[PDB]
């Protein structure tokens, strides 16, 4: 009877319904973008000092004049659609930590976390960028 | 501002979630972290080390267009094209009472097939590390009419079991019949929600080690499965569904079902609900008569049955004309001229409810009912060949489908009638002895008037072209064998033959006079 606490805005319904059922959620999302569908919104956006490391995974928000900061779980697709995580057992990386995105690419924080991997050396975004390699 | 779904509505009884990390959304992070339409990290007020929050799966609401991905809801038209890919689907359910509130779990699933699968209440619970799919405390709905759900709480069954049993139960039912699945449901919300458990979705795929499109999916080892050749498969790759109620029905399902079909009474069991949904779809679509523009591919051996059917038709109506020498023949249910015996002296009149437009000049537009028409043809013989009616007149030759026989051709229907599909599916009324009360059953016989020409056999039953001898005559002995085979084929096909009682095998002998 609700009788509950509403976690979601209608604008994200179809996308989230779509990726929930999909065998490959990741593809389904990128595909859905191509179709002209809107990128997932409502992710948690951090008011920040914006002086800090550019590191993607941080225990407290760390941002740059270029970067913006988001609560990790809201930026993770698997956390967001409440489906199992690609890591075989069982755990998500982004949950419990803040995640930083380039402002230009900040429109779709959810996909950004899918597309890219952090470099193991400096613990920073690869190519967006990295002094390593 | 602003609107909310709620879909993935947080059903936990916790006040004050959720830390801005380990918060799925801005909507829930405690007011304490929110300022100026934003969120901010306060190290002082910590994220929870342990929490369990039930997430509601209700209101899935999926309408989307992606090139590689098929629409899983279909037009009424497209739903006719594929029939008995049709399965009625309804899920009774339960509420989570204890550590959460405000969502419905899928207690008992039911289908057009008599089967009912009951499951342990389980749901999706968010935790610090991940989302987990787990058993949940739950209670039955309040009503006295829901009092029957209580025992089902304990009984069974793990979902890993149920979603595997579901596939096989669908598998052996749809294996020969169709390439796909379509779900027929009355009010689609909860069943869509229920579907989340046993269904994964994606772009079309072909069966591993097989040609046909893949119905099933296996998480155990990634594979895409055929309807037939799958086994031990948990998930259903690409189901289709159609919501009947979307068709503008006035009332509740039971009212509309019971209007037409009385063979299904209602026990609240999920199946008995999921069947009723099918009758309606059947009736609404198929009791409208014989749209001829629809082509359903055939498997199998209907062609043989079709040829055999016509073949036996010719034989019996030719003889019945010879033996009793009728002046006129009223052929009822013949949309096209198409005399079965092409050459006969007899006056041949056609009657049909839906005469084909061209070639409609010959035919009288008529709907036969014994009540009205018992008088109206007193003369000659009447022929109803697969024209299913109010009880037949005393003078007639009739072939009728006996619905009671099951073969992959005929599908269940309303009420007690089976919808028969060879081509151009014909819904036929339930088989009734009383309909034949004026007639008698039709014994097998063979008739050939021909000049005569591996082991030979003697048949007491026939008119042989030559009976003076044994007498096995190599042309007839073979033709008799071939005809009987085509007769036994269509009698196994579920057709039954009935004749006016005046008819006698003997009178065909006098045609052998000279
Ligand atoms: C009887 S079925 C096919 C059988 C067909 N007579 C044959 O042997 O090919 C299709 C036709 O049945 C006719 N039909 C069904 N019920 C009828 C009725 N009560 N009165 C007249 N025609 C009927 C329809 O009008 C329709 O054209
Ligand atoms: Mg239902
Ligand atoms: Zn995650
Ligand atoms: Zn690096
Ligand atoms: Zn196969
Ligand atoms: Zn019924």
């Amino acid at each position: 009877g609700s009788a509950g606490n509403a976690t979601e805005v209608p604008a994200n319904s179809t996308v989230l319904s779509f990726c929930a059922f999909a065998v490959d959620p990741a593809k389904a999302y990128k595909d859905y973008l191509a179709s002209g569908g809107q990128p997932i919104t409502n992710c948690v956006k951090m008011l920040c000092t914006h002086t800090g490391t550019g590191q993607a995974i941080t225990v407290t928000p760390e941002a740059n004049m270029d970067q913006e900061s988001f609560g990790g779980a809201s930026c993770c697709l698997y956390c967001r659609c409440h489906i199992d995580h690609p890591n075989p057992k069982g755990f998500c990386d982004l949950k419990g930590k803040y995640v930083q995105i380039p402002t230009t690419c900040a429109n779709d924080p959810v996909g950004f976390t899918l597309r890219n991997t952090v470099c193991t050396v400096c613990g920073m975004w690869k190519g967006y960028g990295c002094s390593c390699d | 501002a602003e609107n909310v779904t709620g879909l993935f509505k947080d059903c936990s009884k916790i006040i004050t979630g959720l830390h801005p990390t380990q918060a799925p959304t801005h909507l829930s992070v405690d007011i304490k972290f929110k300022t100026e339409g934003l969120c901010v990290d306060i190290p002082g007020i910590p994220k929870d080390m342990t929490y369990r929050r039930l997430i509601s799966m209700m209101g899935f609401k999926m309408n989307y267009q992606v090139n590689g991905y098929p629409n899983m809801f279909i037009t009424r038209e497209e739903a006719i094209r594929h029939v008995r890919a049709w399965i009625g689907f309804d899920v009774e359910g339960c509420h989570a009472t204890r550590d959460a509130v405000g969502t419905n779990l899928p207690l008992q699933l039911g289908f057009s097939t008599g089967v009912n699968l009951v499951a342990v209440p389980t749901g999706y619970v968010d935790t610090e590390n991940n989302t987990e799919f787990t058993r949940v405390n739950a209670k039955p709905p309040p009503g006295d009419q829901f009092k029957h759900l209580i025992p089902l709480m304990y009984k069974g069954l793990p979902w890993n079991v149920v979603r595997i049993k579901i596939v096989q139960m669908l598998s052996d039912t749809l294996k020969g019949l169709s390439d796909r699945v379509v779900f027929v449901l009355w009010a689609h919300g909860f069943e869509l929600t229920s579907m989340k458990y046993f269904v994964k979705i994606g772009p079309e795929r072909t069966c591993c080690l097989c040609d046909k499109r893949a119905t099933c999916f296996s998480t155990s080892s990634d594979t895409y499965a055929c309807w037939n050749h799958s086994v031990g498969f948990d998930y259903v790759y690409n189901p289709f569904m159609i919501d009947v109620q979307q068709w503008g029905f006035t009332g509740n399902l039971q009212s509309n079902h019971d209007q037409h079909c009385q063979v299904h009474g209602n026990a609240h069991v999920a199946s008995c609900d999921a069947i009723m949904t099918r009758c309606l779809a059947v009736h609404e679509c198929f009791v409208k008569r014989v749209d001829w523009s629809v082509e359903y591919p055939i498997i199998g051996d209907e062609l043989r049955v079709n040829s055999a059917c016509r073949k036996v038709q010719h034989m019996v109506v030719k003889s019945a004309l010879l033996a009793d020498k009728f002046p006129v023949l009223h052929d009822i249910g013949n949309p096209k001229a198409i005399k079965c015996v092409p050459q006969a002296e007899v006056e041949w009149k056609f009657y049909d409810a839906q005469p084909c437009s061209d070639k409609a000049y010959k035919i009288e537009e008529l709907f036969y009912s014994y009540a009205t028409h018992h008088d109206k043809f007193t003369d000659g013989v009447c022929l109803f060949w697969n024209c299913n009616v109010d009880r037949y007149p005393a003078n007639a030759i009739v072939c009728r489908f006996d619905t009671r026989v099951l073969s992959n051709l005929n599908l269940p229907g309303c009420d007690g009638g089976s919808l028969y599909v060879n081509k151009h599916a014909f819904h036929t009324p339930a088989f009734d002895k009383s309909a034949f009360t004026n007639l008698k059953q039709l014994p097998f016989f063979y008739y050939s008037d021909s000049p005569c020409e591996y082991v030979p056999l003697k048949s007491a039953t026939c008119i042989t072209r030559c009976n003076l001898g044994g007498a096995v005559c190599r042309h007839h002995a073979n033709e008799y064998r071939q005809y009987l085979d085509a007769y036994n084929m269509m009698i196994s096909a579920g057709f039954s033959l009935w004749i006016y009682k005046q008819f006698d095998t003997y009178n065909l002998w006098n045609t052998f006079t000279r």
